[PDB]
């Protein structure tokens, strides 16, 4: 869940590999803004999965 | 600022008027939305869905 690889000086590479949080595409995501998750977005988020 | 029409009286929401459209379907099962009481957004409130009577579209 947590990985990140380019964790060493500079920005080189770790030990770590990357993990789920950060092969995601930036794209896919919605964001709450601190509220509460609702009925509604498992819809967008299945639209967001089936056009592509 | 999206103006609804209330049994009491008036109050306001960020939300459009397709969202509240939304809301006001049987299909749905969620029943509050956040807005303010005044134009001013000085006193925060939590409105009921089942409260509405209609939306100054």
């Amino acid at each position: 869940f947590w990985g990140d690889s380019k964790l060493a000086p500079g920005g080189q590479e770790g030990l770590q590999f990357d993990g789920i949080n950060k092969m995601i595409d930036p794209e896919n995501t919605i964001d709450l803004k601190g509220n509460y998750l609702e009925e509604k977005h498992i819809n967008w988020g299945s639209q967001l999965i089936l056009q592509n | 600022m999206t103006k609804l029409r209330l049994i009491t009286g008036t109050v306001y929401t960020e939300m459009s008027a397709a969202e509240v459209r939304s809301y006001l379907q049987r299909g749905s099962k969620a029943g509050t939305i956040n807005g303010y009481e005044d134009e001013a957004k000085t006193v925060p409130i939590l409105i009921s869905v089942e409260s509405i009577e209609y939306i100054y579209l």
